[PDB]
RNA sequence: UUUUUUUU
RNA sequence: UUUUUU
RNA sequence: UUUUUUUUUUU
């Protein structure tokens, strides 16, 4: 569920699905009370990072 | 909450929705006509052309 | 003698299953098949070209859910997909005189059969995820390797009884890499029963 | 139709000359003119006026970072038409406020437009909108299938004269350069010499085959993504042009029902100007 | 005495770094996108 | 060369090569002159995912010559 | 090394020697694939076709081929579940107890919990086949949301949009609550299928059948034919065994026209 | 539909 | 060199 | 018995 959420969030931001674009909704932010969950969140948001921006895009030495 | 259950023949599978994504769709429509032909596909046929 | 109607009881496991004289009675059984061969071709030629297209918005899990298919199989789809093509634009030889095991053409005559009587499947029949039920897999399911016993026997009493003795974790050796060079690859060993870290 | 095929009737005319595809443009460089690509980059560009631009960030400019350079061969921009979009200059829309504000506005569009292309690259048609298309595509294949089926004893029988008159003939030389002459051959073994029933049964099935093969679109060797290619880079032209003129081209004087209807009708100018063959 | 780590394991942790919780940026047409857990009507 | 090995994993100071470091004038200028190579050799690639063409013919008897990238 | 075998050299099959029988000569005979149970899903076509055009009409299908490949699609199946889910859920039809006994039966016959998957079935959001009408399970439903919602409702959803049939039955469930109840008309219809009862009853098509001793007689041969887990490994080198095959290509053809030649030369010029 | 069944 | 054949 | 991998319980 968890990454559900956030590959959500991003999409928004960009308006990818839309042809005529209105930039409207420019901050997205996420409240957990939970701590055990609110770990696991974060390691979501690293996920979504990465294969995003060029910045955080690994690749395996022995193809590189 | 439960009673004296009737035996009652449903269609989980086959339940049209307004989440479903359209390709979804299509697909349980063919498969749905498929099963309830009662001509061909409860037959048994040997040769493949109508010999 | 007894009143237990479920369906995980020592009479009901293996359920639809020769004891007796019916061991030996020769029965046929459905041919086994892969799900990533039994989609329609069409659709894999879709599947492929999002994936190549952009990897972002069509990640590997998320291209799997909307047609149902698992983050291992979808995988083997694209790979299998690539080969068959760049043999064909580049002009080096055809699929057909494409050289392979026995074992992959056995395979490819049960594709073409399967579609033959019933036909291909536009969208496949999988759950994403695993499900924790009672089903028998193999004989090494029913068996407790820890304590190597078969039948547990517990002393009968109302009073709370003492727990048992857990198992702890196997310790073994295993491999990292931390400095990896065209002309040379260092690696480090990890050993965990060191007390001191260092 | 061909010479040789003359004895074709009315029944069989659709079979042999498979139809033109409805609706199936590409946009790839092997079927494309010089005159065409302009033309489609005019009829964009067309839409608003300016006269003074300045040059773009994606043209070498001594180039640094691997985002706005040429992309990595893949199988959906390798056709030629955004080459001839990205470097483009950024044309205007046409003192004081007059000037500032319409400085400050291509300014700012510039950034954000630089940044459009450097975390996204598919920005077309929506999930649905994807699946729509592909749909109608086997729809429309389906009953082909279905056609050919039906008409398999009409076909079969066609074919049985056909492997006749190329059989008899190609036999007859044959016989010619290998044999001396057929003046004191039996009368009976005639017939079966000139037509074999091995030439005859084996012709006949590659010739029944040689009528197949129709629709050649769901083609496994690049055969489906040149439909997708061509139905995604579409939407891609339209939101090019918006981005570079968001907030000064137009004062909001449309509601939902106009906008919606403006770009319907403008694919369909597109879709013909490109899909040309004179 | 083999079970659980020493502690020169932990002190190690100390050093390194190991011992607000993430912020996605996009400049141009995301803000910021901050993921501090906490109480919301606190 | 236990040394030399140990240097590249960081766990000890590198080593001076043979000879030492102050000698090495002529590699400096030949390493210059492969690195330079190599990035001139990427302008050269550039150009042809533009009009990638598999099947490449040419003007002498119309032979076919692929082409593959590794 | 290890070369020929020291021992009986005892066959595959499991068949004994001597005249009128299969085997002749005592040997393991791991080519022999007829005595060995082999499905057959695919298909045979005939050795001459008399049609003058050119057609695959000799094609035919195999008996095995058709439960090779089943489809769980076929309608006399679901008749069969409807019946077996109504002799399945009777223990707590009939369980005249409170909750906490009747949820712990319906756990058993069936895992639900949070995060998994359940059928849906005994849960008060869910439409039932009861033999006889009942009220829903308005039990659960907050009582402060419920009295301050009924005012503000007004009469058009009060009296004639869920009261109209609150108590047209005179059976109920979980007693009666005419102060609680659901003011909107959300229709909780639909189901969902089981993962055990379903399974059971789709594989059951794999398994169906269509001077002399008092006692019949049970022949090793007939073990080893059906079950592949007795039957001795293979040994020889593939090489060996691939060549095999080949050398009876023309071996074999050579073999049966040598012996109607005697055959026939004899009767041409004696009988 | 590929010199497929077909075998130095 | 023949026969069969989505 | 894995095209672009030197990785892969390949089967």
């Amino acid at each position: 569920a968890a990454e559900i959420l956030v590959e959500s969030a991003v999409e928004q931001l960009l308006q990818v699905d839309a042809v005529d674009p209105n930039y409207t909704l420019r901050k997205i932010t996420f409240v957990d009370r939970d701590a055990t969950n609110a770990a696991l969140l974060a390691e979501a948001a690293q996920a979504a990072k990465r294969a995003w921006l060029p910045e955080h895009q690994v690749v395996p030495a022995p193809v590189y | 909450a439960i009673d004296e259950v009737i035996p009652e023949e449903i269609r989980p599978e086959f339940t049209p929705y307004t989440w479903k994504s359209p390709l979804q769709k299509w697909a349980e429509e063919l498969k749905r006509k498929r099963l309830t032909s009662h001509n061909v596909y409860e037959t048994e046929v040997f040769l493949h052309p109508p010999a | 003698q007894n009143r237990f109607p479920v369906l995980n009881t020592a009479e009901n496991f293996r359920y639809w299953k020769d004891r007796g004289l019916d061991r030996l009675l020769p029965r046929v059984f459905p041919l086994k098949l892969p799900a990533h061969r039994r989609v329609d071709p069409l659709l894999r030629e879709y599947i492929f070209f999002l994936h190549s297209m952009d990897p972002a918005r069509f990640s590997i899990r998320k291209l799997g859910e909307r047609y149902g298919l698992k983050e291992r199989t979808v995988e083997l789809i694209c790979r299998e997909f690539s080969v068959a093509e760049f043999l064909r634009r580049t002009e080096l030889a055809t699929p057909y005189t494409r050289r392979v095991s026995r074992e992959k053409a056995v395979l490819r005559m049960k594709e073409a059969l399967f579609s033959l009587k019933l036909g291909y499947d536009q969208l496949g029949d999988e759950d994403l995820d695993e499900q924790e039920e009672h089903e028998f897999r193999g004989f090494r399911s029913t068996q407790d390797w820890i304590q190597r016993q078969n039948i547990e026997v517990e002393m009968m009493s109302a009073f709370p009884l003492p727990a048992k003795r857990n198992p702890l974790p196997k310790r073994v050796d295993v491999d990292v890499t931390v400095h990896n060079t065209p002309k040379l690859k260092v690696m480090n060993w990890i050993d965990p029963n060191d007390k001191v870290v260092f | 139709l061909p010479p040789q095929w003359w004895d074709c009737p009315e029944a069989l005319v659709e079979f042999l000359l498979p139809p033109p595809v409805e609706n199936f443009f590409s946009v790839d460089g092997a079927d494309l003119d010089r005159g065409r690509v302009e033309a489609v980059i005019r009829r964009v560009y067309t839409h608003s006026k300016a006269d003074l631009a300045a040059p773009a960030e994606p043209s070498a400019w001594s180039s640094d970072t691997a985002s706005a350079t040429g992309d990595a061969p893949a199988p959906w921009l390798q056709y030629p038409e955004p080459n001839a979009l990205w470097p483009n200059p950024l044309l205007h829309n046409h003192e004081a406020d007059a000037a500032a504000l319409e400085a400050k506005q291509l300014r700012m569009n510039k950034h954000r437009l630089e940044h459009l292309w450097k975390f996204a690259r598919s920005y077309g048609m929506s999930w649905d909108a994807l699946d729509e298309v592909y749909i109608r595509f086997v729809q429309l294949k389906r009953s082909r299938e279905a056609q050919w089926e039906a008409k398999r004893g009409e076909i079969l029988q066609y074919a049985a004269v056909v492997a006749a008159r190329e059989v008899r003939e190609k036999r007859k030389k044959e016989i010619e350069e290998a044999g001396m002459d057929l003046a004191s051959v039996q009368p009976e073994h005639r017939e079966q010499m000139l037509l074999p029933r091995s030439l005859y049964r084996k012709q006949t099935r590659r010739l029944f085959f040689e009528w197949r093969r129709s629709y050649l679109a769901p083609w496994r060797p690049g055969g489906l993504q040149k439909l997708m290619k061509a139905v995604v880079t579409m939407r891609m032209l339209q939101r090019e042009t918006r981005e570079r003129f968001l907030f000064l081209d137009e004062e909001r004087s449309k509601r939902r029902e106009e906008r919606e209807e403006e770009q319907a009708r403008l694919e369909e100018e597109l879709v013909t100007l490109l899909q040309r063959q004179a | 005495d083999t079970a659980t780590a020493g502690e020169a394991a932990r002190a190690l942790e100390r050093e390194l770094g190991l011992s607000l919780l993430q912020q996605i940026e996009l400049p141009g047409f995301g803000e910021i996108n901050v993921v501090h857990g906490d109480l919301l009507s606190g | 060369k236990m040394g030399g090995l140990l240097g590249n994993a960081g766990l000890v100071p590198l080593p001076p090569p043979m000879f030492g470091w102050r000698t090495k004038a002529r590699y400096t200028l030949l390493e210059s002159v492969m690195q330079k190579q190599e990035k001139l050799r990427e302008n050269q690639l550039r150009e042809y995912f533009k009009t990638a063409e598999p099947v490449v013919y040419r003007q002498v008897s119309e032979d076919r010559d692929d082409v593959e990238q590794e | 090394p290890r070369g020929s075998h020291r021992g009986g050299v005892f066959p595959v099959s499991g068949l004994t020697w001597g005249m009128n029988r299969p085997y002749l000569k005592r040997g393991l005979y791991q080519h022999r694939r007829d005595h060995i149970f082999t499905p057959r899903w695919g298909t045979r076509t005939a050795n001459f076709n008399p049609s003058a055009l050119p057609d695959g009409s000799t094609r035919r299908w195999e008996n095995d081929a058709f439960k090779a490949w089943p489809l769980y699609g076929l309608p006399h199946h679901v008749k069969l579940y409807a019946v077996n889910e109504a002799r399945y859920l009777v223990p707590a039809a009939r369980c005249t107890a409170g909750p906490e006994i009747t949820q712990y039966i319906l756990n058993q016959l069936d895992p639900g919990g949070a995060g998994r998957n359940c059928s849906g079935i005994g849960r008060p959001d869910v439409r039932l086949p009861l033999a006889k009408p009942a009220a829903p399970s308005t039990t659960h439903l907050p009582r402060h949301l419920v009295q301050i919602a009924r005012h503000v409702m007004g009469e058009a959803g009060e009296k004639v949009r869920r009261k109209a049939l609150s108590f047209a039955s005179t059976l109920s469930d979980q007693g009666f609550s005419p102060d609680v109840f659901d003011p909107f008309g959300t229709p909780l219809s639909e189901r969902s299928r089981i993962k055990r009862l379903y399974n059971l009853v789709c594989e059951a098509d794999s398994w169906r059948v269509k001077k002399a001793a008092l006692v019949r007689d049970l022949p090793l041969a007939e073990i080893l034919y059906s079950r592949h887990t007795h039957r001795l490994q293979s040994r020889r080198h593939p090489f060996w065994i691939d060549m095999g095959y080949k050398k009876r290509i023309v071996r074999i053809p050579y073999l049966y026209r040598r012996r109607v030649a005697k055959e026939e030369a004899q009767e041409r010029e004696f009988g």
